């Protein structure tokens, strides 16, 4: 790895600089190098990892959706044949996206998840595993598409089971997991009723636990509760 | 698109 | 070149798709491949080339300025020694920026400028040459810094001389050249009075030529005149 | 920063 010669602390320092500069590809490369040092990640370092790759793959997904829409329009009735270029370029972006997802899933599998014993780290990594299988599912069309969807579901479900046992209902990681698993149900698994039920039950159980929280924890939890509410409003 | 974090 | 096997028209088609997807690194790579086919560029293709690299290097400059500011703060009185990481990462971004500028200047030199005979193409390419030497000048600190600045000045000056002889004062390329050469005077050459004089004289001469224009040409010209006015307001 | 095109 090109980061093998850099100190772990220097990689973390530069990941933070890259975030300040909005250089998310650099940020992800630095955090990949930090993970490959083999030591477990702190809470803050897990956030740096997640932010970096979320921004990289988010840009790729946005581009893929633009190109897929152009491609679909080109194959509708009355469109003029434009050649293979749209499909080729959509495939190029799709392959790069899949490459990033495979890289993240590889970091989780070698060996972040197996060494994560605390609820806060294990649920965080399993949520990430569900997320990046979800991104693979968004572009999947072949023989393994159902297996990709089930890999996302399985990771989310293990994370949910741990989070319900080991975390309070206002924990922001538990909330963000439920938010994303709900989106998985709605957008990937064709289960809008499950998506809505999960978002509503998550919101209501967090609401009833807010009274236990400090002002700063309250702000963190209500932020993600509002995202649950936004989705419910979009879906109902 | 719906919100995810 | 990795684009040597793709059709020129396919590269142009994909550059336009990349712009729609806001994938400006791809857009620049496609347009670099198109230039390297060896044929002259159309007006529209020159715009695609300029837009692609303007967006790539613009992001690099923005990042370099963030990192340079952090670096300067770290070397002020009372700051805690943080090690070489800030300088290293600023240098990494700076080297990548210089690489992009050298690539663009290489396309202009081999062989866009020497084959550009019409005023609209020659002035466009010479403006670009001034621009990318200006970006090199923004980060320059060594023995050749004055020569980099003079290379920018020389390219801008040849473009100005042709534009004043061969283009009406409302021509958007003439206007955009004058805008950027004025910024060169203000920000690079430490000549704010020349910057202001050039922006004002350019604005006034275009104002007096607006009456000759159609509605659509009027919109194009007044758009860049407003940028001249914005700079004058910033500078006075 | 000042405007350039
Ligand atoms: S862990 C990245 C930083 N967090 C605190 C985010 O910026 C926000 C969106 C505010 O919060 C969460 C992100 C992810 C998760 Cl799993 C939970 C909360
Ligand atoms: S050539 C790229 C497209 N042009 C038309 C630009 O979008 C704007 C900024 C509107 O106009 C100009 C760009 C460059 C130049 Cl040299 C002149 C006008
Ligand atoms: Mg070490
Ligand atoms: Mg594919
Ligand atoms: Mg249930
Ligand atoms: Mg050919
Ligand atoms: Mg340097
Ligand atoms: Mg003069």
């Amino acid at each position: 790895g090109a980061m093998g010669s850099m100190e772990r602390a220097s990689l973390i320092q530069k990941a933070k600089l890259a975030e300040q500069a909005e250089r998310y590809e650099d940020m992800a490369a630095f955090m990949k190098g930090a993970v490959e040092k083999g030591e477990e990640l702190s809470n803050e370092e897990r956030c740096l990892l997640s932010v970096a790759y979320k921004n990289v793959v988010g840009g790729q997904r946005a581009a893929w959706r633009v190109l897929s829409s152009i491609e679909q329009k080109s194959n509708e009735e009355g469109s003029e044949e434009k050649g293979p270029e749209v499909r080729e370029y959509r495939e190029k972006v799709e392959t790069e996206l899949q490459g990033v997802c495979d890289t993240v899933l590889g970091l989780l599998d070698s060996h972040l998840i197996k060494e994560a014993g605390d609820a806060e780290s294990r649920v965080f990594y399993l949520k990430m595993k569900g997320d990046y299988y979800r991104y693979l599912a968004e572009v999947a069309t072949g023989d393994d598409k159902k297996r990709i969807i089930d890999s996302a579901r399985s990771a989310y479900q293990e994370a949910m089971d741990i989070s319900k046992k080991e975390m309070p209902p206002t924990n922001p990681i538990r909330l963000g997991l439920a938010l994303n698993f709900s989106v998985f149900h709605y957008e990937i698994a064709n289960s809008p009723e499950e998506a809505i039920s999960l978002a509503k039950t998550t919101f209501d159980e967090a609401m009833a636990d807010l009274h236990t929280l400090s002002e700063d924890s309250y702000k963190d939890s209500t932020l993600i509760m509002q995202l649950l509410r936004d989705n419910l409003t979009l879906w109902t | 698109f719906p919100a995810t974090v």
